[PDB]
């Protein structure tokens, strides 16, 4: 018997079993509806400081593998599941989930009523919590730490996971047949994009490369100036954890790029940033969007796409500046999903066009970005 | 975008009688479509020869046609109704096939009927194996190495090329109809010949083997705007090589990485796009090599399926309702999601927080000489579904809900059997219906997970799970009841162990475990189905039990509730008829104001549609599961009289345990079912019963039998012994003894009793004599030969019996009429399979009326007090599964083997029979050569039959003794040699297409086993045959009518009634 316990801010306790590292974990608790893709999710930087709950009971069926890692590490503060399978059964598995968790030093709990947990969060909105896994998990203590959690509202997490120094990425997407490909040679990539790293998912980068982009990853706080100097064919604003709001540096910089003619594309946190820099307002959602079955309509074409979502904050549609047209909305709650500058070559998407995990439906969002780029070069 | 306007009226092609491979799933889907289109204000016209369907209830559509599903007949319906469009994707293969014939025959053009949901070309593209293969290659999807054949010569060369073993798949078939696995040339020619003939397009697809790869299915929906969704993914438990319908399957997929899932999801959509399905749902099947993720496209079905029903139940996403709406111009984003209170659109992909398990239901014990091994051709007669938070929990619940007497992983072999490992091995290697239990036995016997994998190819992910359960059972056996502390017991419950299973292991009574649970306060909680993994709230109460923390049942304190127990999976004899009653009880009482609670786990049925009731418990219909629901719902009454045997066997225990059972008492039921109690009641009432005895020993029977008199009806399986020598003979291979009533008319009587009066629902005269199971007999309403005086006598006995037995609701009485004498065969104190047919024939919803009675409202009070005798004849005919089990002798007898039935409506008996016959898919012609080969006692009436055939223009052939008889009467048929006689023989003649009709009546085990070739050949060659002289006369009569001459709607039928 290896105990584990999860306590929410409200005092609600979930007793189960430890499946990861011994220790404690504190974070905002969220639920994810993805039936597949647990590894990619765990390795998503956007999950920093967040305790991840998966609705699909059986988590770990396929094991783990390096190819399924969205970042260099596990960003999830903790993992909450219903059942940890006896075995992993997939030709691609290189290590079982439990082993993997331990190795990444993640506090994880299994065997809890995840459903009850999910309905609670939906009903009452996000909550902060704490998981304690050890010999004698102290409930009171757990409550203490949860309660003491600062909260993600107003928390700038982007500066926390961003890269120390700039770097170049030239690697493309995985194939069943060829796995993860060998990094391309610079002369092979037509365009050169500059990517702000606000805790970037490797699949975004890879898919950009697939489109003929050679990247230059830059720290979050990099100055527009320093950037402009590079002569970018395009600028990209990545996804990331925390409140987009407090990231003044980025906002400021973006504003600077907006005065130029250089194409700009932001995904998720980068969508929020763009919006902010355009004079819009962001809010913290009740429980947010985390899953991969989210319908999003391209209001323009009147077509729906099933998308991969992962956000706790959104852009207020009602405060949008006139230079900011709406391009996409959620079919689930009507929330703002995409926007494009009426006057500039800048646009963004709240969801994850790069999926990973998730439906490939929204991939073409990248395509538009390329267009902008190719046309920017024409000029 | 919104509904189409150049469409007002729509004809929906129904599926026809239930057969293996094409079951209840179509009444569910057909009903959903009716409902959907009707809701949208369209004029609905449908055709379905199957009377036991809710879809054919007069109140579900505008023009209901219970007529044979033949293009010529359908033509008359179109000509008469002039529908604008036709929706052919809701009635399985029958509907697709029929829509295309109608198209081929130019009928659609002729009346300006538009094909909606899918187009004729799309259909063919998917249906034509060659075309489908070509399309996959065009879209870069991989298919197994294969080749097309249209002849045996051609097929042989494909084989030569792919080698053995190889997979044979006819074009324009499903449920593996006409296919199989050929391990050798012999097997190979048999299958190929069979499928070429069966194939509507006379075309096969022969593939190399992928046996053992993983099998997957995806349910897709696409709108005209090109929106596309995955409603559900299914991972099969049983690997490729065993048809999806005969496999254990689960949702969602379990062992695919997200990366693999996306590729499969993308492919799925690509396939629909390429085939051309633009407005509906489709199923896409694949094969995955577990070793390298290699993906292969198997097929696609351009319509709703058995999988789509399972998928709708599993997710809560009403596929068919949605598709019907899309068929008329609606788009996904425009439709609302039913269960999420309409708060969200239908344009989304469902997410579920539990595991869904489907287990097929077989009936091999009913087909002795059949090949009982699982293959690519479906053999299952039904299926069960279960929901659990875990796979363990999900699987065990399904096991216990299958209705085969299992409480879970009950043992099949003895631990201390020296040959056990050998038997297990075989069962594993060559899968039969019992494999799942043998898997557990294997682990008990010391075989490892890898050893089991190697034999079965079932993913280790599932296997380890089963092993763990065994290991847990062994502890239970060791610790016994004393070891059953709260902690452990709870662990056990969480893994889905049944109280009954635990009791057996612990060596106690099931009620002791249940008591133990009450002590510890160890009860399940109920979760709801919501399509989104709790991300959104739901107002629907579609629930399942699980051992968790939070309960979502939230029962009302408000209304008086009425619980209706379902029959679980369908099996031969316990079909859709019982579910139709269940559905009507719910619809009636709900309409009457009660709060209706349904308990069932059959994924194929309308009973398990969230729409049918107020509350739905998708649970195994067992004492344990039911008590738990009762425990929390505290209903006013429970109806156990409508779901067949299942709920019936529970009645006593339920009552004992304090359940408020309504209608006929469990005691009352027992009175009727207990042959002893019964014999006293008949006795009590001074009624006639065949002489009977209860023999213990052989030599006791031989004596008693002398007493009783031959022939004899030995009832433990049932047989009919003719002589003393026959008795022993039986005894060898081999108790109630019953004088068999030779040359007697069998009759069914359906009625209702409210304790005050008895209402005669209907008197049905079977065509086949007593001896041929009532369930396999054709029948007439009203009687076609029975005198009024005698029927009156039966009506009286029904009354007497009703009161005496204390009937409260439905009852059915079976009689035999011999020499103007009424004999009682049996009394079934509940709703019978004939109930829906009688309701259809008479216009009275017996199930609804009887439900009200049970609930407390009298016949007088409801105003249903007079027996209805319609103005037209109603004939019922059955469909038998023999063509699925070639080894089996396609002969009728005392045991029921049919899967479905049809209804024929005519101005005369002849016309009604004609329609019924054609409706049953009879190959009967009005010309040709007939073959007569009858038994002794028939040799006398045959003459008249012969003359009748002669009058029609048939030529006759006959065997020796038959020819002798005819000759003496002045009819000289052409002599034909029995096989042992020389040549040519019947077998030869039959095979060479000489005959268009066969009449063969046999008597005596030996005479039967002898004549087995005639029947077998007739079936193989598709010649219409009758195995009863009585049946022959009916056939004869029907030659004088034209089933395509006139069609009538149910609404019109009901209107002629006075
Ligand atoms: N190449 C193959 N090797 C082994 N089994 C196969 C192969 N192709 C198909 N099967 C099996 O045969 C079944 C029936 O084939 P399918 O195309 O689905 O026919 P149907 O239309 O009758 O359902 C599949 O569900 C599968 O288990
Ligand atoms: N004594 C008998 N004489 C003639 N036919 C009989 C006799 N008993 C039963 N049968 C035949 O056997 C069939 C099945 O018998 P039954 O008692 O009704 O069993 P079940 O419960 O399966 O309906 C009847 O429908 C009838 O054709
Ligand atoms: C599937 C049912 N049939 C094939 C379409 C044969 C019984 C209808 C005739
Ligand atoms: N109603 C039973 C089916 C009849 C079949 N033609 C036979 O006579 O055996
Ligand atoms: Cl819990
Ligand atoms: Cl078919
Ligand atoms: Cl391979
Ligand atoms: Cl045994
Ligand atoms: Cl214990
Ligand atoms: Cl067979
Ligand atoms: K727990
Ligand atoms: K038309
Ligand atoms: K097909
Ligand atoms: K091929
Ligand atoms: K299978
Ligand atoms: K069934
Ligand atoms: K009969
Ligand atoms: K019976
Ligand atoms: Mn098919
Ligand atoms: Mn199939
Ligand atoms: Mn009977």
């Amino acid at each position: 018997i290896k105990s584990a316990l999860l306590v929410l801010e409200d005092g609600t306790q979930f007793h189960g079993r430890a499946i990861g590292a011994t220790g404690s974990a504190v974070g905002e608790v969220v639920f994810n509806t993805s039936m597949t893709g647990y590894q990619e999710i765990l390795t998503d930087p956007s999950y920093s400081r967040q305790i991840v709950t998966l609705t699909y009971p059986h988590i770990g069926n396929v094991g783990t593998n390096d190819a399924d890692e969205e970042s260099s590490q596990v960003h999830a503060q903790g993992l909450v599941i219903r059942d940890l399978p006896l075995i992993a059964s997939n030709f691609r598995n290189t290590e079982d989930l439990s082993s993997y968790l331990k190795r990444h030093n993640i506090v994880a709990i299994a065997d809890i009523d995840t459903r009850k947990l999910t309905r609670l969060l939906r009903e009452k909105g996000a909550q902060n919590g704490c998981i304690i896994a050890g010999d004698n998990p102290d409930a009171a203590l757990a409550l203490e730490k949860a309660r003491a959690f600062p909260g993600l509202n107003g928390m700038d997490l982007a500066k926390e996971v961003t890269t120390a120094e700039a770097y170049s990425w030239t690697q493309g997407s995985w194939t069943l047949t060829g796995g993860l490909p060998e990094a391309k040679k610079e002369d092979e990539l037509p365009f050169h994009v500059v990517a702000y790293d606000f805790g970037a998912k490797r699949n975004i980068l890879r898919m950009l490369v697939d489109r003929g982009c050679r990247l230059t990853i830059v720290p979050a706080q990099t100055s527009a100036e320093d950037v402009l100097k590079m002569n970018p064919d395009g600028i990209f604003l990545s996804n990331g954890p925390g409140d987009p709001a407090p990231c003044d540096y980025a906002i400021t910089a973006i504003q600077k790029f907006l005065e130029t003619d250089i194409p700009v594309f932001g995904i998720c946190l980068g969508h929020q940033l763009l919006a902010l820099a355009s004079g819009a307002k962001t809010v913290k959602m009740k429980f947010g969007h985390h899953g991969g079955n989210h319908p999003v309509k391209d209001v323009e074409k009147n077509v729906v796409m099933i998308t991969a979502q992962n956000h706790g904050f959104a852009v207020d549609e009602a405060t949008l500046p006139a230079n900011l047209r709406v391009t996409h909305k959620s079919l689930f709650d009507g929330t703002l999903q995409g926007i494009h500058r009426t006057d500039k070559p800048a646009f963004s998407f709240q969801g994850h066009p790069e999926a990973s995990p998730g439906p490939h439906d929204a991939a073409p969002l990248f395509d538009h970005f390329i267009e902008l780029i190719e046309q920017y070069r024409k000029t | 975008m919104p509904k189409r306007t150049d469409i007002k009226s729509i004809l929906i092609l129904g599926a026809g009688p239930i057969v293996i491979g094409q079951a209840c799933e179509f009444d569910y889907s057909g009903a959903q479509a009716c409902k959907a289109l009707r809701e949208e204000g369209y004029r609905v016209i449908l055709v379905n020869s199957n009377p036991a369907t809710i879809m054919t209830d007069p109140e579900m559509a505008d023009a209901t046609y219970i007529e044979p599903i033949h293009w010529e007949v359908v033509r008359k319906i179109i000509e008469k109704e002039r529908p604008d469009a036709v929706l052919p994707t809701m009635g399985g293969q029958t509907a697709l096939n029929c829509a295309l014939e109608l198209e081929r025959q130019g009928v659609l053009e002729e009346f300006g009927v538009t094909m909606i949901g899918a187009t004729a070309d799309a259909i063919d593209k998917a249906e034509d194996r060659r075309r489908f293969d070509v399309a996959m290659k065009k879209i870069g999807l991989e298919t197994a190495r294969s080749g097309i054949a249209h002849t045996m010569e051609e097929a042989l060369a494909v084989a030569a090329d792919v080698g053995f073993p190889c997979i044979i798949r006819p074009s324009f078939t499903m449920g593996g109809s006409g296919g199989g696995i050929a391990y050798n040339r012999e097997e190979f020619e048999e299958i190929c010949a069979r499928g070429l003939d069966l194939s509507p397009t006379k075309e096969l697809l022969i593939d190399e083997s992928l046996i053992g790869w993983k099998e997957y299915e995806m349910e897709v929906v696409r709108d005209k705007n090109d929106n596309c969704i995955i409603v559900c993914s299914i991972e099969n438990f049983d690997a490729m090589g065993i048809h999806t319908g005969d496999s254990i399957t689960v949702a969602p997929a379990q062992t695919l990485t997200d990366k693999e899932y996306q590729i499969m999801r993308n492919a799925s959509m690509a396939v629909l796009r390429e085939i051309g399905v633009e407005t509906g749902g489709s199923n896409v099947q694949f094969a995955v090599n577990p070793k390298n993720g290699r993906l292969i496209v198997i097929e696609m079905n351009p319509r709703v399926s058995r999988s789509s029903a399972l998928a709708s139940k599993a997710t809560g996403f009403p596929i068919a309702k949605v598709a019907a709406k899309l068929a008329v111009g609606y788009t996904l984003d425009e439709l609302m999601n039913d269960i999420t209170g309409g708060r969200t659109p239908a344009s989304f992909e469902p997410s579920i927080d539990y595991v869904v398990t489907k287990i097929p239901r077989f009936n091999f014990e009913k087909f002795a000489g059949a090949n009982d091994r699982l293959t690519t051709q479906m053999k299952s007669v039904g299926e069960v579904m279960a929901i659990g938070r875990t796979q363990q929990e999900s699987l065990q619940k399904a096991l216990r809900g299958l209705e085969v007497g299992a409480t879970g992983f009950d043992p099949k072999v003895s631990l201390d059997d020296p040959e056990a490992l050998t038997k297990i091995r075989r069962e594993l290697k060559d899968a039969g219906a019992d494999r799942i239990w043998y898997i557990a036995d294997a682990f008990r016997a010391g075989l490892s997970v890898d050893g089991v994998f190697n034999l079965t190819n079932i993913d280790r992910w599932f296997l380890v799970q089963i092993e763990e359960l065994v290991r847990l059972e062994e502890k239970v056996a060791e610790v016994g009841i004393t070891g059953l502390n709260a902690d452990f017991l709870r662990q056990l419950k969480r893994k889905g162990f049944a109280d009954a299973r635990l009791a057996k292991l612990a060596g106690v009574r099931e009620a002791e475990i249940r008591k133990l649970r009450d002590q510890y306060d160890l009860h399940p909680v109920y979760k709801r189905v919501d399509t989104c993994a709790a991300e959104f709230a739901t107002d629907t109460a579609y629930m399942y039990s699980t051992y968790e923390e939070e309960c979502e049942a939230n029962p009302s304190t408000d209304r008086e509730k009425i619980m209706v127990l379902g029959g679980g999976p369908n099996r031969i004899g316990q079909g859709i008829e019982f579910d139709y009653c269940c559905v009507h009880a719910s619809l009636a009482l709900r309409e009457d104001g009660y709060e209706t609670i349904m308990v069932n786990c059959n994924p194929e049925t309308v009973s398990t549609d969230y729409d049918t009731s107020d509350r739905l418990y998708f649970e195994p219909v067992t004492l344990e599961d039911v008590l738990e629901i009762v425990r929390i719902e505290k209903p006013k009454g429970v109806i156990v009289q409508y779901g067949g045997q299942t709920p019936l066997k529970l009645a006593r225990a339920l009552e004992a345990a304090g359940v408020p059972v309504i209608g006929t008492s469990p005691d009352a039921i027992d009175r009727a079912e207990d042959r002893e109690r019964f014999q006293h009641a008949v006795e009590r009432l001074k009624l006639k019963q065949p002489a009977n005895a209860t023999v213990t020993a052989i030599e006791m029977a031989v004596e008693k039998a002398k007493e009783i008199g031959y022939p004899l009806v030995v009832r433990p399986a049932m047989e009919i012994v003719y002589d003393e020598a026959d008795l022993r003979r039986y005894f060898q291979t081999a108790v109630l003894l019953d004088h068999f009533l030779d040359d007697a008319v069998e009759v069914d009587v359906d009625a209702i009793c409210d304790g005050e009066m008895v209402l005669i629902g209907g008197i049905m005269e079977h065509i086949e004599q007593a001896g041929v199971h009532s369930g396999d007999s054709a029948c007439s309403l009203p009687a076609y030969t029975l005198s009024q005086e005698i029927q009156d006598v039966m009506r009286q006995q029904v009354q007497k019996l009703a009161f005496e037995l204390q009937v409260r609701g439905l009852m059915n009485v079976q009689f035999a009429v011999k020499n103007n004498e009424v004999y009682l065969i049996e009394v079934n104190p509940r709703a019978a399979r004939t109930v829906p047919f009688v309701s259809k024939a008479t216009g009275v919803p017996l199930a609804k009326v009887a439900a009200r009675v049970m609930a407390g409202k009298s016949l007088a009070e409801q105003g249903v007090t007079k027996e209805v005798i319609p103005p037209y004849y109603s004939v019922k005919e059955v469909v038998l599964p023999f063509n699925k089990f070639p080894g089996v002798d396609p002969l009728l007898g005392p045991e029921m083997r049919s899967t479905g039935e049809v209804m024929g409506v005519g101005r005369t008996f002849a016309e009604a029979f004609a329609k019924a016959q054609l409706g049953s898919n009879s190959t009967m012609k009005k010309h040709g050569r007939a073959l007569l080969s009858v038994r002794e006692g028939d040799k006398e009436r045959v003459v008249d039959l012969a003359a009748k055939l002669l009058k029609q223009g048939f030529e006759l052939d006959a065997t020796h003794g038959t020819a002798i008889v005819l000759g003496e009467a002045g009819i000289n048929p052409r002599l034909v040699n029995k096989v042992h006689e020389g040549r040519p023989h019947i077998q030869d003649r039959i095979k060479n297409g000489e005959y268009t009709y066969i009449i063969n009546t046999t008597s005596g085990r030996r005479a039967i086993e002898d004549s087995r070739v005639i029947r077998r050949s007739a079936l193989q060659y598709k010649v219409h045959y009758d195995t009863t002289l009585n049946g022959g006369f009916a056939t004869a009569m029907a030659l004088n009518a034209d089933a395509t001459e006139k069609v009538i709607s149910v609404q019109e039928m009901h209107a002629q009634i006075k």
